């Protein structure tokens, strides 16, 4: 029953400091190497550090992308591993995952002393977010059902969700009755630093103007409750 | 200084397949490799280390080959739990710089589908808010891959859209697309056609759709 649960993250400006905590179960914590991955909206994996067991004197190692900013330290006594960072960017934004990690040793004789490494137990991450966004509820804008956006015998028709911060928002479209058909896309991050997606459903082109279609969109962090009706 | 390139960037299987990807890495690296799996959602999974080292608990249909600059795993008799993207890792260094590939996604193979497109103008209330987004929507449609290339008055356009995609339908195995053009009312006002043009596998010839202003 090895488990990992990092906490900490949220939101936080440029040019600030923040502190993620992870703590360890169901392992001898202090007998191991530990350590932190990431992974940046949209791209792949990246390693931020590790830290050696007390016994053998703790040295922390860095990513080229974070070293200078970031110190890894340890809490044996409460078998928590801290990331402690500073000067923090925008393209520092990423899901953290605490790593519990081995080094096997490597068996052929020119190499004793050598070791494999890796990341052998995950957690399931904590977000951080780094913006100087100030919260903002949506603008909703109906994107209307017309020629130019008919295929065959099927109409397209949608709501764009834009200039909001920060995530996320919730789409519906008709309280929750109508489901088939439905695609709310994943939000994407404008070069203004507000975020921005489009719900759309497809229907019979015979639907319109004796159907109505109305998208709920809910912005918690703003209160914000937008009901559009989308017309042709 | 090790870079790590993985091939192909995405995979089509069904359950029962064998499945290749490579790893070729920008320097000879003995058996120095890790494998991870990881789907959306769940914390990845280390797989394989020393390049062939099975990790205990791990199916033995996850094979790793490979010692120098080229990598394999080898997913065999592929199952449903199997659909994810796989990240070889190097773990040469004694100062450590743990470079991860790129990532391969491995998705659920169905049969080619086309996508329905579709094109929205902006609307009149957002061209008030100083504002102008185009939507070019690609519906249902498999594989994953699809160019989506913007023209406006016949000239084309960079830097100024984004795509936003589904994850793969739980159901049907399709994806839907977005790609999004924004310009200010004052570019929108100015010119006069706007077009998205679509390729996909499912295609034999681009679909292009279009508007023009008014």
């Amino acid at each position: 029953e090895v488990q990992l649960v990092e906490s900490g993250g949220g939101l936080i400006k440029p040019g600030q400091s923040l502190t993620l905590f992870c703590v360890g179960f169901g392992f001898n914590f202090a007998n191991d190497w530990m350590g932190w991955v990431r992974q940046a909206p949209g791209k792949g994996l990246e390693w931020v550090g590790r830290i050696r067991r007390l016994k053998d004197g703790a040295k922390a190692e860095y990513g080229s992308s974070v070293k200078g900013r970031f110190t890894i330290s340890r809490d044996d006594s409460k078998n928590t591993l801290y990331l402690h960072m500073s000067s923090l960017k925008v393209e520092d934004t990423a899901v953290y995952y605490c790593t519990r990690d081995e080094g096997a040793p490597v068996t052929r004789f020119l190499e004793w002393g050598s070791y494999y490494y890796y990341m052998a137990v995950w957690g399931k991450g904590t977000t951080v977010t780094v913006s100087s966004a100030s919260t903002k509820g949506p603008s909703v804008f109906p994107l209307a059902p017309s020629s130019k956006s008919t295929s065959g015998g099927t109409a397209a028709l949608g709501c764009l969700v834009k200039d909001y911060f920060p995530e996320p928002v919730t789409v519906s479209w008709n309280s929750g009755a109508l489901t088939s058909g439905v695609h709310t896309f994943p939000a994407v991050l404008q070069s203004s630093g507000l975020y921005s997606l489009s719900s759309v459903v497809t229907v019979p082109s015979s639907s319109l103007g004796t159907q109505t279609y109305i998208c709920n969109v809910n912005h918690k962090p703003s209160n914000t409750k937008v009901d559009k009706r989308v017309e042709p | 200084d090790i870079q790590l390139t993985q091939s192909p960037a995405s995979l089509s299987a069904s359950v029962g397949d064998t499945v290749t990807i490579t790893c070729r890495a920008s320097q000879s690296i003995k058996d120095y490799i890790n494998w991870y799996q990881h789907k959306s959602g769940s914390a990845p999974r280390l797989l394989i280390y020393a390049a062939s080292t099975l990790q205990s608990g791990i199916s033995s249909r996850f094979t790793g080959s490979g010692s120098g600059t080229q990598f394999t795993l080898t997913i065999n008799s592929l199952q449903p739990e199997d659909f994810a993207t796989y990240y070889c890792q190097e773990a040469y260094n004694t100062n450590p710089t743990l470079s991860f590939g790129q990532g391969t996604r491995v998705d659920k193979k169905r049969t080619v589908a086309a996508p329905s497109v579709f094109i929205f103008p902006p609307s009149d209330e957002q061209l008030k808010s100083g504002t102008a987004s185009v939507v070019c929507l690609l519906n249902n449609f498999y594989p994953r891959e699809a160019k989506v290339q913007w023209k406006v008055d016949n000239a084309l356009q960079s830097g100024n859209s984004q795509e936003s995609v589904t994850e793969q339908d739980s159901k049907d195995s399709t994806y839907s697309l977005s790609s999004t053009l924004t310009l200010s009312k004052a570019d929108y006002e100015k010119h006069k056609v706007y077009a998205c043009e679509v390729t996909h596998q499912g295609l034999s010839s681009p679909v292009t759709k279009s508007f023009n202003r008014g």
